[PDB]
Order: C-alpha cells, then sequence, then structure tokens
RNA sequence: AUGUGCGAAAGGGUCCUGUAAGCAGUAGAGUAGCCUUGUUGUUACGAUCUGCUGAGGGUAAGCCCUCCUUCGCCUAGAUUU
RNA sequence: AUUAACGAGAUUCCCACUGUCCCUAUCUACUAUCUAGCGAAACCACAGCCAAGGGAACGGGCUUGGCAAAAUCAGCGGGGAA
RNA sequence: GCGUGAGCCCGGGUCGAACGGCCUCUAGUGCAGAUCUUGGUGGUAGUAGCAAAUACUUCAAUGAGAACUUGAAGGACCGAAGUGGGGAAAGGUUCCAUGUGAACAGCGGUUGGACAUGGGUUAGUCGAUCCUAAGCCAUAGGGAAGUUCCGUUUCAAAGGGGCACUCGUGCCCCGUGUGGCGAAAGGGAAGCCGGUUAAUAUUCCGGCACCUGGAUGUGGGUUUUGCGCGGCAACGCAACUGAACGCGGAGACGACGGCGGGGGCCCCGGGCAGAGUUCUCUUUUCUUCUUAACGGUCUAUCACCCUGGAAACAGUUUGUCUGGAGAUAGGGUUUAAUGGCCGGAAGAGCCCGACACUUCUGUCGGGUCCGGUGCGCUCUCGACGUCCCUUGAAAAUCCGCGGGAGGGAAUAAUUCUCACGCCAGGUCGUACUCAUAACCGCAGCAGGUCCCCAAGGUGAACAGCCUCUGGUUGAUAGAACAAUGUAGAUAAGGGAAGUCGGCAAAAUAGAUCCGUAACUUCGGGAAAAGGAUUGGCUCUAAGGGUUGGGCACGUUGCGGCGUGCGGUUAACAACCAACUUAGAACUGGUACGGACAGGGGGAAUCUGACUGUCUAAUUAAAACAUAGCAUU
RNA sequence: AGAGACCGAUAGCGCACAAGUAGAGUGAUCGAAAGAUGAAAAGCACUUUGAAAAGAGGGUUAAAUAGCACGUGAAAUUGUU
C-alpha cells in the first residue's frame, strides 16, 4: 500500500505540514481508498486522521533570568562583552536629561513659581553642563528665590 | 576562471527565428538574418560554397506551381473543354 | 518561462504531437521496412532550437 | 565426547575517582511578614556548611579467586585419505 | 637629496613561544586491507636471473662461466638507458 | 600427387546458382611495415577503484525477491545572509492519476524527473498592448561602376478643423514643422474577502465594489431686472454658462546623518476553553481569542489669517535658529490616515462539547475578552542638517486660471464638473522547476547564474553555538583495525642548536580601571610598550511619568463653568514603570570573557608618498594610475 | 530518351534505405552509419516446468546446419571434449 497521495491531501485539508499528519496504522486498507478531498474530510471526522500537536519550547528560564537582573544578580564585570557606550550610549543619556530639565522649567513658569527673566537664564544654564539631574536644578531655584527675597 | 565557471553565465540569445527562411539565424540587435540576408530584397548566396547553394536551390521544396508547367506546354497552353462533355 | 509569445507556443505544440510511437497495424503491411520511430526526442537528451 | 569441562550472571579481592540521592540541623551573610514581645518567639526566601558517608560510581573489554552461589550446553553435521 | 603616515613588497637583530631540531613515542576518524554487487585506462617487436669478454667504445638474447623446480598474496621504488 | 619456386590438381565435410581450359586483346592487376585509412578484438583484469556535505534502528504490511518502497514508533541535521515559502532569464510537459517485461537511476529496486495509456492552464481590474530614453531605420537631397554609403529637418509647393448636404459633389477658418520601431525592473485608468479540484485560480462559485467609453430620464439647483450664496480674512458649501488664443501646476527624480508619528512582528500581566508534567515542587508550562477592498464621520506636524506692539530682549531644538519685512500670547483656516467610531460584519473564519451516520448524510449547543511596556526588528510618512571645480531623464496623459466668442425664462428655459438610473468592454500569456537531479558546463558534475519575506536564547551584533514553524533522513553496503598515507591532536628536559630562510605550528586576544617613548607635515605615532580586576548568593544607593491644590458672587443635573480676587505649599500626597551605573557583607580544592568568539611586540636598512589597478589558468610587485610641477 | 570492353554496398554521387536525414556549433557552416528469411508466413497450434524472460516435448518446411539477434558465415579472440 502506497499512501503518499493521502498524506499530501491531508496536510492541505488540515492546514498543517506533512510532518504533523497522523495516519491510523491499523486502517491502512481503509485509508487507501480515499482519493478525493471529500473522502479525506470524512476520515478526519471519524477520527482516523488527526493533526499532531507542536513541540514544546518554553521561556521559563528566559524570564527567570530577567527577573534576577532587575535586582542586580548577573551584571558583573565578568558578564559584559560590549563597551560602555554600546550598552548605554551617551547621546541617549544627554537627550533624556535635556528633555527632563526643559519639562520642569515650562511647568514652573506656567504655574507662576518663576518669571520669564529667570526662565531664560536657567534655560541657557541647562544647555551648558551645569545641573547634574532634576534635584540639582530644584535646589538652585530655591536659593535663587531666597536671595531675591532680600 | 575561463572555461567551466564562465560557461554558467550564458542565458541570452544572439539569434532568433527568421521570418523568411525559418532558421534560428536572425540577429536580435541588428535585425539581419545571417543566412538569407533578410530584410534585403535579394537572397544571400555566394559562389565560394557549392554545398550551401545546393541546400536551398530550386527543387528542394514543393514546386507548388512550377511543377505543372511542362504538362501545359506539351498540350500547347490550350483552353476549353473536351467536345461534348457535361456541365 | 510562463511569459510566452504565440509563435513559440505554436512551435511547442507541434513538437509534442510528433513524439509518439508508430501504430501497430503499420508493421503488418506488405513490403514494410519500418521498425520503430527514428526521430524520438526527449527533454533530457536533445535540445530543440526554439 | 561427563570434565580440575565450556558459557552467561553473581559474590569477594585488587585498582581509579574523591564523600552520592534523600532527610535532618540551636550552622548560615541577611531580608520580608504576624503576635501574648521572646534569652531558640514563630512563618516564608537563602550561594553555602555539618551528620548519616574514605561514601557513591566504575572495575576486563588482552586484572585475580570461587568442588566452598545460581542458570544453561554436551558422545554431532559436512568433505577427504 | 631627505621624509611623518601607509604596505599579504626585499633584508638583519632582540623578547615571548613552540616536536623545526637532540630523538623519537602515543591516540581518534576516513582509506588501504577481506567479502557481495558493479567495473575502466595508460602501455605492449618478442621477452623478462646474473659476472666478465668483445661489439655502434654501458647486453634480456651473442661467447666462456655461475647456476637452475608448480601455482601464488601484501608492500616497495634499483633497473627495464620506464 | 605434381613443380627448384611463385603455384597447380585430387579426396572428405558444409552449401545452394552459376563457372572454367586454350590463342589473342585490355587494365583502377599481386602488401607486413608508411606514429598508414575504416571496422572488429586481446593481455593488463574481475585489477584501479565506487571514502567531501555528522546517521541510522524496531515492528508490521506489499511482493517471486526489500538497507536505499509505504504506515507507526525512536534517534538526528538544515537553524530564518535555511536543506523554508514565492519570482525574473533559460527549459518545454518534466505537472496529476492508473499500470509496467527489458533498457536508464556507475550497488539493489515492488519506487522514479524513466517506460505506456488518459487528464490538466478560464481575466474590462495581474501583464503585454499606450509613451518616450540611449539607439535603429524610411521620406527631401548628395556620393558610389555597383552590391549600396551618408543624411533625420535639411538649399522640400511636406498639414488639420468646422458646417449643411434634397442626396457625397459644395462652402468656411487656422498654419513655423514635417514619419515609424525601441522598457514583461523607467512613466501608467480600474478588485477585495470567504469557499472550491487528483492537478487552475486576485481568472471558477458566493458576497460586496471600482474604471473607461457611449446614450439618456427622473429628483434637486439657477434664472421674473439673465449665468448661486456665506465669512473682516485665510476660505467654505450637493450643484452654481464659458469658444479662439495664452499662462501655470502635476507626471518629475542624488547620496548620507540623527530625531519624531503610524501599520506589522517581538515581549509582560489578567480571564474563559483544551492539552503536557505531578515520588516531591510549581494559583504551574504550551496553544486559539481574527476583521479585507470600498464608503461615512471626528481628529492629527508644516504653513496661512485676524487682534496687538517687544531691551530687564524674548520664544526655542538631541543638533542656534526665529522675530518692527511684526515675535511671545489669544482666537481661527487649511495639505496630510497604514488613527478612533459606524456600514461591509458575523450570517464569515477559528476553538470546545453533545448526538446521529454502512453509505447517501449530517444535526444542535457554547465561546470568540481586558490592559501594559521599549535607544527593540521591519516597512512607510514628516520636519530638520551635511557634501560637491559632482547639483543628480524625457514623452504620453490629466487639471486650474487670464480672456469673453456664442447661447438662453417668465412659464417655461437651462452644453447645471450634484444624486440615482440604462448599455458594453475584443486579442495573446497563465501547468510546473528556478537548482548538491527540471538552466549552462559532453552527465542526475562538490563549479557558475538577478531578486522579495525573515522567529526564541546567549551576546555590542545578520559572529559563532543551541531551539520553534516548515523541510529532509538523499548520496553502494557488511566485517576487521597491518605498513605507508590524508585530516584532527598531545608530549619529560633544552628552546631555532633544524633550515636557503622560524616554512608550518605555538604564544596574544572581550570588557572596566591605571599607564604610555623617540619622531612628526602638529592631524598622528597609539590598542605604542607595561600592569590589575572579572563566578554565585544576600543587600544598599542613584538616575523618571501622571493626577490634586484657598475664598466671594451668578448659571448649569458632587455640579462644569462666566468671573472679582488671594497665593507660590520653607514642595507635599496618591498611583504607575523598564533598564543602566556605583558600593558592602558572605561563600568555593584561587576558580570565574570557564564552551563559542577573540591583536604577538620592539630597534633599524632598501624602496614606492598615500587610498586605487593588471598578466581569467605558474609572476600582485619596487610595475601602471594618481593629486602636484613644467613644456608645446 | 537511348546506350557502354565503367562500379558492384569500406566500390559507385555525401545519399541503392522516412539523406542534405539524425547529430554538432551563438553563427557563417559541418555532416554520417545503415541493402539480402522462404517459392509461399505455412512467422511454431497444444502439453509441461518456471514469479517472468524463457527451457523441454510436439508441430510447419525440400531445408529451422533458414526462427525475424534470419542466404552463405573466413580471421583475430573464447568454452567444452
Ligand atoms: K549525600
Ligand atoms: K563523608
Ligand atoms: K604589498
Ligand atoms: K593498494
Ligand atoms: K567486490
Ligand atoms: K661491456
Ligand atoms: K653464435
Ligand atoms: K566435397
Ligand atoms: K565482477
Ligand atoms: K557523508
Ligand atoms: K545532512
Ligand atoms: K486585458
Ligand atoms: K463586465
Ligand atoms: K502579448
Ligand atoms: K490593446
Ligand atoms: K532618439
Ligand atoms: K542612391
Ligand atoms: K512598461
Ligand atoms: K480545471
Ligand atoms: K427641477
Ligand atoms: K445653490
Ligand atoms: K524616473
Ligand atoms: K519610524
Ligand atoms: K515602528
Ligand atoms: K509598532
Ligand atoms: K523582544
Ligand atoms: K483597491
Ligand atoms: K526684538
Ligand atoms: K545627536
Ligand atoms: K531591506
Ligand atoms: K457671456
Ligand atoms: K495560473
Ligand atoms: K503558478
Ligand atoms: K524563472
Ligand atoms: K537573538
Ligand atoms: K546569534
Ligand atoms: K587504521
Ligand atoms: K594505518
Ligand atoms: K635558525
Ligand atoms: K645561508
Ligand atoms: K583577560
Ligand atoms: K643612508
Ligand atoms: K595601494
Ligand atoms: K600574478
Ligand atoms: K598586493
Ligand atoms: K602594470
Ligand atoms: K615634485
Ligand atoms: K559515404
Ligand atoms: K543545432
Ligand atoms: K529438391
Ligand atoms: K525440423
Ligand atoms: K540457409
Ligand atoms: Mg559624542
Ligand atoms: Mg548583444
Ligand atoms: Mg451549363
Ligand atoms: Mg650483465
Ligand atoms: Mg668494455
Ligand atoms: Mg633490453
Ligand atoms: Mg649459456
Ligand atoms: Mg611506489
Ligand atoms: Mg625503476
Ligand atoms: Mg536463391
Ligand atoms: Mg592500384
Ligand atoms: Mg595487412
Ligand atoms: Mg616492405
Ligand atoms: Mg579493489
Ligand atoms: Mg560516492
Ligand atoms: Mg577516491
Ligand atoms: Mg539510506
Ligand atoms: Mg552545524
Ligand atoms: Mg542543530
Ligand atoms: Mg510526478
Ligand atoms: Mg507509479
Ligand atoms: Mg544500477
Ligand atoms: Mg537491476
Ligand atoms: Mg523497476
Ligand atoms: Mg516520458
Ligand atoms: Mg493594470
Ligand atoms: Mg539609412
Ligand atoms: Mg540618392
Ligand atoms: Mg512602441
Ligand atoms: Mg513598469
Ligand atoms: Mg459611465
Ligand atoms: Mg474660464
Ligand atoms: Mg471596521
Ligand atoms: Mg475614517
Ligand atoms: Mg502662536
Ligand atoms: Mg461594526
Ligand atoms: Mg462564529
Ligand atoms: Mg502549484
Ligand atoms: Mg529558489
Ligand atoms: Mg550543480
Ligand atoms: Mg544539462
Ligand atoms: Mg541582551
Ligand atoms: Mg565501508
Ligand atoms: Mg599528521
Ligand atoms: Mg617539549
Ligand atoms: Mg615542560
Ligand atoms: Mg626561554
Ligand atoms: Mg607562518
Ligand atoms: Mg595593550
Ligand atoms: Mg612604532
Ligand atoms: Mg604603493
Ligand atoms: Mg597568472
Ligand atoms: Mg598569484
Ligand atoms: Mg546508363
Ligand atoms: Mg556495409
Ligand atoms: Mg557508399
Ligand atoms: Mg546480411
Ligand atoms: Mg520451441
Ligand atoms: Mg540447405
Ligand atoms: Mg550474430
Ligand atoms: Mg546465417
Ligand atoms: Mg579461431
Ligand atoms: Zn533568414
Amino acid at each position: 500500500v502506497n499512501l503518499r497521495t493521502q498524506k499530501r491531501l491531508a496536510a492541505s485539508v488540515l492546514g498543517c505540514g506533512e510532518g504533523k499528519v497522523w495516519l491510523d496504522p491499523n486502517e491502512v486498507s481503509e485509508i487507501s481508498n480515499a482519493n478525493s478531498r471529500q473522502s479525506i474530510r470524512k476520515l478526519v471526522a471519524d477520527g482516523l486522521i488527526i493533526k499532531k500537536p507542536v513541540t514544546m519550547h518554553s521561556r521559563s528560564r528566559a524570564r527567570e533570568l530577567n527577573l534576577a537582573r532587575r535586582i542586580g544578580r548577573h551584571r558583573g564585570f565578568g558578564k559584559r562583552k560590549g563597551t560602555a557606550d554600546a550598552r548605554m550610549p551617551q547621546q541617549v543619556l544627554w537627550m533624556r536629561r535635556q528633555r527632563v530639565l526643559r519639562r520642569l522649567l515650562v511647568k514652573y513658569r506656567a504655574s507662576g513659581k518663576i518669571d520669564k527673566h529667570l526662565y531664560h537664564e536657567l534655560y541657557h544654564l541647562a544647555k551648558g553642563n551645569t545641573f547634574k539631574h532634576k534635584r540639582a536644578l530644584v535646589e538652585h531655584i530655591h536659593r535663587a528665590k531666597a536671595e531675591k527675597a532680600r | 576562471t575561463k572555461g567551466t565557471s564562465s560557461f554558467g553565465k550564458r542565458h541570452n540569445k544572439t539569434h532568433g527565428l527568421c521570418r523568411r527562411c525559418g532558421r534560428r539565424s536572425l540577429h536580435n540587435q541588428k535585425k539581419v538574418c545571417a543566412s538569407c540576408g533578410y530584410p534585403a530584397a535579394k537572397t544571400r548566396k555566394y559562389n565560394w560554397s557549392e554545398k550551401a547553394k545546393r541546400r536551398k536551390v530550386t527543387g528542394t521544396g514543393r514546386m507548388r506551381y512550377l511543377s505543372t508547367v511542362p504538362r501545359r506546354f506539351k498540350n500547347g497552353f490550350r483552353t476549353g473543354v473536351p467536345k461534348g462533355a457535361r456541365g | 518561462p510562463s511569459h510566452k509569445t504565440f509563435r513559440i507556443k505554436q512551435k511547442l505544440a507541434k513538437a509534442q504531437k510528433q513524439n509518439r510511437p508508430i501504430p501497430q497495424w503499420i508493421r503488418l503491411r506488405t513490403g514494410n521496412t519500418i521498425r520503430y520511430n527514428a526521430k524520438r526526442r526527449h527533454w533530457r537528451k536533445t535540445r530543440l532550437g526554439l
């Protein structure tokens, strides 16, 4: 008995690959009489032709390592292969910081904590490498208004 | 790399089928047949090859009209029908 | 190729109608000398020139 | 070809590595919860450490012993002088 | 005539390194090797054990001696002026 | 048996249609050699060999016969710059089904791209057909004995548009110009989803659309003084006359860099179904949860408009541009959906469950949700920037405008680019392969041959290594382990003593932190040279986003606001989210870029400045080219 | 159309035959091999062994020492006796 035609027809009807088609080993004579696509469907309904499941591929170990690195477990000096700028480029660090600092100054000026003359002077100070982060800018503003009070 | 490697790059055609003689001898870019000389009015023929002349001389084809002239000459190029024929 | 012209299509049709063996009753005629077909062509053996 | 026989296992000896899985602990840098607020207060997480443990694994394929462990086999078939 | 940088460009020395060497040993895979199946080519006057002699001045064959016992397998690189 | 000899004669066997002696005549008349010509056949010899691309094993069935046929079950490889899914050139039936003695598949064969008999390619929307490019060829003319050479707008009387016809015959305008071929990757009118076959499908069936050309009628629009209204404006609205002649726009264009928006893929959390594991653990691991063309409606950078008038200058990008030639601010208009919602459309497709059913046949229930994240990958759009002694096609075709020729109603008229309605769309290609077997290399040859799509982990990464979907298990086999080999490797002590010559091999190598000479065209040399660290576990610190802010009047089913104010919380509270960097303790046979991946260095001489190029198949160089300089 | 002191299938034209054919080359062009069963197919009915190809009997013929691998059937080279 030659069943090459039946296996090819089954894959098209089941919508799978020919490596996922199962033919009943004890009904080869009955299966060999199926020559049309209609007869293949009837043998699928009766349970002589089934589609096999996929092979296992799990990401359990992958997302386990990800969580351990959120608390700093696998990021030592013996675990780095690229350069510092390849892992975290400096241009991205600079671009983030300028957007953070410029977002704050617009917020203060809109509410009223500062006026435009102080806004302009702080803006060009931030363009220079003056304020290290958000905290440094806020402390500088408080001292500036304290001396302006006198 | 001349030889086996270079032979793999041959996938174009210098000549196609001629409309007058039927051989694959029509040059694709020049549009001139290398065998019968189409589209000139005369047919290409040279006296330094007797073999080539005999391959296409009169009598190598069908002679659709010329083969019935000797019979008409022998009877005098007459017209009409034989005496009291019907029709 | 799938792209063809009508002249090439006409040629390919004739080449396969001329590729069948001789009938059997030809071999029983009086004074016959034909044994087989001496002009058989195969796509894997001889290349036809367009 | 009945034997101090031949074969397949097993037990012991000899060598090689280096202390198995499992369970437990007043061991463990610390952390997060819950209560009567403890002299070990408990519940959860924890590389590793300690005990059972010179243990576990392998060992003739061209290592040794077994009348003192178990199971099987055997006085042919063919050719020639 | 000089000359920084550059070079799968030629040359000499130094440090490190090693079976390149003293001096050679051992292991793995595929062959070769044996079997079943399948199955070529180059080449070939006739052939195929030597020593000396003379000879076209370096013989497988001639002359005088040495000798000399079926059919065969794996390798080898002296000769066949291969 | 005869003859010195070339030769002649007879006996026996096989066989089946013509042949000889003697004298003259006549010639394509006698073979061992020519590396002689054509054909046939030996030894070598059952010999050399049939060894790149990791690999097969068990049971059953078929059959005279099974390592290389089919089913199931194991073990493996390709590892998304694939041994996957589709195409262009080229081939031409190699595609599908049934069957089969020989020959072919360098072993076998029940199998085959082989052999025999039948079957298979469906378009107004995908192409060709239309346009022009580099180029090729006609016409006017000039050469040449001539086959023919040049010439493409020229030293040419070179065209096209309208109106009635009694009925074609007849009238009237404009005129500088006047051929064709040439792209299945350039330019260009129009189709999407689901199903269906042994073999075709954006082509067949069902549903739902679109384009061009041709005729045409209803509804609506305009006009009673003739060809529409609104907005300060940018402009809007279902329409809303427009000939000759002319102006403009689209077609229509380079390479590279960072940044922002959108679709698809990847990743994380929850829920409903189904499956795998369960000595112990795991609210656990894996799979499905979809939405087309064509339309409606609300929005989305640039830019433009109105008010007003800026120095204590302001606005503002990751990247310094913008503004009295009018900024900030307040309010508007508009190019641009692959964005949200609705029609299409759940009736489809997909996942579960329960009954029928020899077949013919099926039938019925459920479900088909909700969020997050990013220097992620891929395609597309936008605003910016850099480079040039380099500035990056043409034509067909379609639209707007300037002008005002002609024509038209007061009961009808309307050459209204608005809605709906009627008819038609010819011809050729379409199967299959696109390569360790369908193309070219004499062949089923480790060679060569233009593209599209592109998953998880480690990691800087399209590096190497392992896996999922999909695909293979095909390269003659069985047994044994001699020499000599080809390919892969390790050696005590010495360390180039070997050799023409360190040829081959070994040694170094990622990342972080220190340190770095002579010389120099000041740019380099430079990763110069030379050092130290790196695992696991338990902790600590730093780098962000969104939403809230107190009174006094009036309106509104805690109101949301029209306001008059007051104020800068000595910056507080709640919620949300990935990664990157720095420090400490503990721990181990001191090991930790633990595989993969991965520079040896220095002091000098000769010579060419550098980057580039050549003898396809023995020479890659000091040879050629080059910028600069000089001469004619 | 008629002839010959011509050739007799490696000769005579390249071709006595489905020959300017099959086949090679991008192309111009290059270009073969291959005649004969018997007077007549009367071209082997039946039985038996074999999966089949075929063998052994038995038939036709004047002859199968003529079976379509077909008149006669030499040498090189090979098997048995
Ligand atoms: K233990
Ligand atoms: K112990
Ligand atoms: K060089
Ligand atoms: K050998
Ligand atoms: K053999
Ligand atoms: K001698
Ligand atoms: K002699
Ligand atoms: K006789
Ligand atoms: K043999
Ligand atoms: K192999
Ligand atoms: K393989
Ligand atoms: K068409
Ligand atoms: K139609
Ligand atoms: K066509
Ligand atoms: K057409
Ligand atoms: K042109
Ligand atoms: K002329
Ligand atoms: K085109
Ligand atoms: K069909
Ligand atoms: K109306
Ligand atoms: K209107
Ligand atoms: K273009
Ligand atoms: K983008
Ligand atoms: K994107
Ligand atoms: K996206
Ligand atoms: K991802
Ligand atoms: K469309
Ligand atoms: K100003
Ligand atoms: K930047
Ligand atoms: K790309
Ligand atoms: K008018
Ligand atoms: K098709
Ligand atoms: K197709
Ligand atoms: K193709
Ligand atoms: K990856
Ligand atoms: K990788
Ligand atoms: K060996
Ligand atoms: K060996
Ligand atoms: K040396
Ligand atoms: K020397
Ligand atoms: K290191
Ligand atoms: K010198
Ligand atoms: K160079
Ligand atoms: K060379
Ligand atoms: K070179
Ligand atoms: K040169
Ligand atoms: K100079
Ligand atoms: K001949
Ligand atoms: K040919
Ligand atoms: K007789
Ligand atoms: K007989
Ligand atoms: K005979
Ligand atoms: Mg920088
Ligand atoms: Mg050409
Ligand atoms: Mg009549
Ligand atoms: Mg001698
Ligand atoms: Mg001598
Ligand atoms: Mg000799
Ligand atoms: Mg002698
Ligand atoms: Mg040798
Ligand atoms: Mg020798
Ligand atoms: Mg006769
Ligand atoms: Mg002669
Ligand atoms: Mg001879
Ligand atoms: Mg002689
Ligand atoms: Mg051999
Ligand atoms: Mg092989
Ligand atoms: Mg070999
Ligand atoms: Mg195999
Ligand atoms: Mg691999
Ligand atoms: Mg693999
Ligand atoms: Mg097939
Ligand atoms: Mg078949
Ligand atoms: Mg074979
Ligand atoms: Mg065979
Ligand atoms: Mg077969
Ligand atoms: Mg065939
Ligand atoms: Mg089209
Ligand atoms: Mg011309
Ligand atoms: Mg002329
Ligand atoms: Mg054209
Ligand atoms: Mg195109
Ligand atoms: Mg229409
Ligand atoms: Mg107008
Ligand atoms: Mg929708
Ligand atoms: Mg929309
Ligand atoms: Mg503004
Ligand atoms: Mg809807
Ligand atoms: Mg449904
Ligand atoms: Mg197909
Ligand atoms: Mg392909
Ligand atoms: Mg190949
Ligand atoms: Mg081929
Ligand atoms: Mg990573
Ligand atoms: Mg073998
Ligand atoms: Mg070696
Ligand atoms: Mg050593
Ligand atoms: Mg040592
Ligand atoms: Mg040393
Ligand atoms: Mg070397
Ligand atoms: Mg260094
Ligand atoms: Mg140096
Ligand atoms: Mg140079
Ligand atoms: Mg060379
Ligand atoms: Mg070379
Ligand atoms: Mg004659
Ligand atoms: Mg002959
Ligand atoms: Mg002849
Ligand atoms: Mg004969
Ligand atoms: Mg017989
Ligand atoms: Mg006879
Ligand atoms: Mg014979
Ligand atoms: Mg004979
Ligand atoms: Mg003989
Ligand atoms: Zn021609």
